[PDB]
């Protein structure tokens, strides 16, 4: 059984989880203790030290969205992640990278800040946000006729919007409902019912890191 | 001391001399060498009175293989006399392979003797037809900047630098030549693409007294004025703040360049003027020196493809064709240089080597046996084998070349040949493709700095423990070492095969060494080639020098612009 | 008629260009004047107004990784950057993130930044070099037996090596050599020795860089 190495308030590696679970694939959670990386952990990422990494057949994949990609190429008898086509998965590679940095960096100055940049952060969000809102156009996922690779991208940062509700003092969903929805439809799934943990607790993780660091 | 009616004279009697002459230098060169060891085992002791039908119908023709050991047996610590005599004090290279390998020659005094007689003898009657002022000077692309030494401790060289560094070289060539616009140690310089810079210049520096502009080759010329059109407005500003370009960087060339520079803005007004008002630079040459009376080098053979490119750049100028020898053994003089090169020939001197001819008549090739050399045909092709001072005794050069006529009694050559080729199996390779392919690889590192490599060679040094490679190239352009440093690995990383990759990675072969020389090297190769005495097939560079490879090794070690060994492995 | 919209000097529009060349395509280049950025571009991506662009069926392809995955799947008979298997692809898809992050930044620090900056960014380049020239180790590419996915990623970055060398007054080399080696074996494939503008410009580009900003 492949092997997950992750954190539980990640993002990311709910990314992962979300990947596998999607799929029907059965694997072995493990969360890593970034004071006390495993053995594993240590042998398989020399460099970056970062979680998600699965373990298959021997042979380790470390990134959340390398994982993605690696959980649709390994397994793609199913349920498929990415169009057939060369230009959607194109789009969803493209839209796979807006949220990944743009989405992250804003969003990481709505959880991790104070000042201005957490008003600059808000800023940055609401119009990202409304730009995701933009190219769905108005679909009800992102990735294919079905739940896709920008889907699983973007879904994980759902867990996460009761935390950007409190520090950001906004709504995303009276500025962009279709959003939180788009998640709350997703949420019906045992891939995100089961893969993120309760939004409380990343509420009051961040909460807590924001007092951890000055 | 040079004149000019004694010599052309004396030059007109031993020419019609021809036979004496020619069996006298067979009975002078077995004087001076009764002993060879290859003689030995031919039945020989000189004197007699069928000497040279003795020497013909006993000893058999020879080839490179076969030369190839007993030359290397006296470059290589075995300090040792053996097919000539002596230890020579220098040993040369020769176009085409040894069995794709190494091709090993004496160089003695008297290859410096028949030198300054040729060229004492060509001015002579060149100035005859194109007579030069005696207070003026000559532009010559010249060079031999370089002098390894075999591993043995024995010197072995090229044409150029024996005859260049040679101790009778200033004071002999002093009174038949313009005096060179370069100091001698420019020409010298550890970097001749500078050099040639510095060159370009310095030929430039006294124009107006300049009586000819001289490269062995037409593509030696060629290459300097396709170069003059890239760093014309480069050398403006060098000369002009009296501040040489950055681009130079050994300090004895540059000791001497700021020894002749100081600030002088005006006349950049000029030469910018005047080098932008040509119509695509044809015509550069009287424009340079608008009295030179002409433009010396060979003209004939695989060099007729570059006459025109320099035609283009000569204008009007006259052509004239340079005669035709090596260290291997002078041929012959054009004393009638007024003839264009299409129709150029040079007529043999005869105290310069023994010389035999094998005719291709019959069909090709023929089983006919030598004739001599006034007893070859008009209009026919024959092959030139040589005897001489130069470790050549019955030698198949591999050349085939016309009689057009005779001057007198000594006849008149004429050169339609390029390569001497048929080749065999090496081992200087890594073969043709995979050093080629190397530089390829290594080489697009300068071509970053709009550069292409121009040319390139190799070499197997064993003095050293382990033994290393080296690389030799041949670029446009001065630049930074690191590209370089990143060339080698490249040179080795394009050595594909396995082989190599055993002993460079455990190390019992040496990491390679890349030497970086400097322009006209190869140029000094084809250059001293071409005008080799046999016939024009005389081209297909050997790649790669095992021990017994020398014209371009002593053109190997000087102008290291720079030279380094793998600091990957 | 494919359109790209590239810059002389973007290693990334170098990304595109190499990509195009390696497989098979005949295209068209269009150079530009970011301080006017094209109709055409500022229709591609009228936000991030980025290039490499290749414009395919009159569909905008934009970022260079993905614009070199859209070279492998827009022509799929021929010459595939990845090998057959999932994880050779996750594995070439890893070092392509690698040479995005520390990497870009680091050189980016190198020739861009001075001073305190700069040997932060110094040590940066070497240690990422060392980790490449670790992964490197013996293969004569990256991403498959043959020129790989990551080898377009990363060659495009050896004609900025002589910056680093100079304003860095380095020499990257004798620290780590196989991989500057790896890079002019690189150059013989014609897909970037025709791609790839003269160093000493680029040299000359991040001069009027620096030259701009001290
Ligand atoms: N490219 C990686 C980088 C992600 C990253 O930084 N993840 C966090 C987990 S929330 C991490 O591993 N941080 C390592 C640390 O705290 O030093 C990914 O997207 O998974
Ligand atoms: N990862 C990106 C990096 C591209 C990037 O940052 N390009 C810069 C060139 S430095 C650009 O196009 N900037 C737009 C501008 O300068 O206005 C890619 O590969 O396309
Ligand atoms: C005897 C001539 C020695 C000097 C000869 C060299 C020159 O300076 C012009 C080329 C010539 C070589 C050649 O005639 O083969
Ligand atoms: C004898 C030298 C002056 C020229 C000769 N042809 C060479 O290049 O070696």
């Amino acid at each position: 059984l492949p092997i997950l190495l992750d954190y539980w308030p990640s993002m990311f590696g709910m990314r992962a989880r979300v990947a596998l679970r999607e799929k029907g694939v059965e694997f072995e959670y493990r969360e890593e203790d970034f004071s006390n990386k495993s053995p594993l952990l240590l042998q398989s990422n020399p460099i970056h030290k970062k979680i998600p990494v699965l373990v298959h057949n021997g042979k380790p994949v470390c990134e959340s969205l390398n994982v993605v990609q690696y959980v649709d190429e390994a397994w793609p008898e199913k349920n498929p992640f990415f169009p057939s086509d060369p230009y959607g998965r194109a789009q969803a590679r493209f839209w796979a990278d807006f949220v990944d940095k743009k989405f992250t960096d804003a969003q990481f100055k709505v959880w991790g800040k104070k000042g201005e940049e957490q008003e600059a952060g808000k800023k940055e969000f609401i119009e990202a946000v409304k730009i995701l809102e933009s190219e769905l156009g108005d679909k009800p996922y992102f990735g294919g006729d079905s739940f896709g690779y920008v889907d699983i991208s973007l879904i994980t940062f759902s867990s996460w919007f009761q935390a950007y509700e409190k520090f950001g003092n906004f709504s995303i969903e009276s500025e962009s409902p279709k959003l939180i929805a788009w998640a709350k439809r997703c949420m019906e799934k045992e891939s995100v019912s089961k893969s993120l943990p309760d939004s409380e607790k990343i509420v009051a993780y961040a909460a807590e890191y924001r007092k951890n660091n000055l | 001391t040079f004149d000019m009616n004694r010599v052309i004279d004396e030059f007109d009697e031993m020419t019609r001399n021809a036979h004496q002459v020619q069996k006298q230098t067979l009975k002078e060169i077995l004087l001076k060498n009764q002993s060879a060891i290859y003689l030995q085992n031919c039945g020989l002791n000189g004197n007699a009175t069928d000497p040279e039908e003795a020497f013909k119908s006993m000893v058999p023709l020879v080839t490179d293989v076969e030369l190839e050991p007993y030359i290397k047996r006296m470059v290589d610590g075995d300090t040792s006399p053996i097919l000539t005599g002596h230890p020579v004090p220098a040993i040369s290279l020769s176009s085409g392979t040894s069995q794709g390998r190494p091709k090993f020659i004496p160089f003695t005094d008297e290859l410096m003797e028949n030198t300054l007689q040729l060229f004492r003898t060509a001015f002579a009657f060149r100035n005859r037809d194109f007579p030069i002022d005696d207070n003026g000077k000559a532009l010559q692309f010249i060079f031999s900047s370089k002098q390894y030494i075999s591993t043995g401790g024995v010197p072995v060289g090229t044409a150029t630098t024996n005859v260049y560094r040679n101790p009778n070289f200033k004071a002999g060539m002093k009174s038949i030549t313009s005096p060179s616009c370069s100091p001698d140690e420019v020409i010298f310089s550890p970097d001749v693409h500078q050099a040639l810079y510095c060159h370009l210049l310095s030929g430039i520096l006294f124009r107006d007294q300049v009586q000819y502009v001289f490269a062995v080759f037409a593509h030696g010329l060629v290459h300097a004025f396709r170069t003059f059109e890239q760093v014309w407005e480069e050398i403006v500003t060098d000369i002009k703040d009296g501040v040489l370009s950055n681009r130079i960087t050994v300090p004895s060339v540059r000791t001497a360049m700021s020894k002749l520079l100081t600030p002088n803005p005006e006349l950049a007004e000029t030469i910018r003027t005047k080098c932008m008002s040509l119509s695509n630079w044809y015509g550069l040459i009287p424009a340079l020196f608008p009295n030179a009376k002409y433009v010396y080098g060979i003209m004939t053979g695989s060099m007729e493809p570059y006459v025109p490119k320099l035609r283009h750049y000569a204008g009007d100028l006259p052509l004239v064709s340079h005669d035709y020898g090596s260290s291997e053994g002078w041929i012959a003089a054009n004393v009638t240089p007024r003839l264009s090169p299409e129709e150029a020939t040079f007529a043999v001197i005869p105290n310069l080597g023994y010389f035999e001819f094998l005719p291709v008549s019959e069909t090709g090739e023929g089983e006919e046996k030598p004739v001599g050399l006034t007893q070859v045909k008009i209009g026919e092709e024959y092959e030139v084998v040589i005897t001489n001072y130069a470790g050549l005794y019955r030698y198949r050069l591999g050349d085939v070349v016309k009689v057009i006529g005779f001057y007198n009694n000594t006849p008149q050559l004429k050169f339609i040949c390029r390569r001497n080729l048929i080749l065999s199996i090496n081992i200087d390779k890594n073969t043709e493709r995979d050093l080629q392919l190397s530089v390829e690889s290594a080489a697009k590192r300068l071509s970053e700095e709009k550069i292409e490599v121009i040319d390139f060679s190799s070499y197997i040094d064993v003095s050293t423990d382990p033994g290393h490679y080296a690389i030799f190239w041949e670029i446009s352009g001065e630049t930074n070492e690191d590209v370089l440093q990143d060339c080698c690995n490249c040179l080795d990383r394009a050595f594909i095969d396995a082989g190599y990759v055993s002993s460079r990675k455990c190390k019992t072969i040496g990491a390679l060494e890349l030497r970086v020389v400097a322009k006209g090297t190869f140029r000094k190769i084809q250059e001293h080639f071409l005008g080799l005495g046999s016939s024009a097939g005389q081209f297909k560079m050997p790649r790669c020098v095992k021990p017994s490879n020398a014209k371009v090794l002593q053109i190997l070690c000087e102008n290291v612009v720079s030279s380094y060994f793998s600091t990957a492995f």
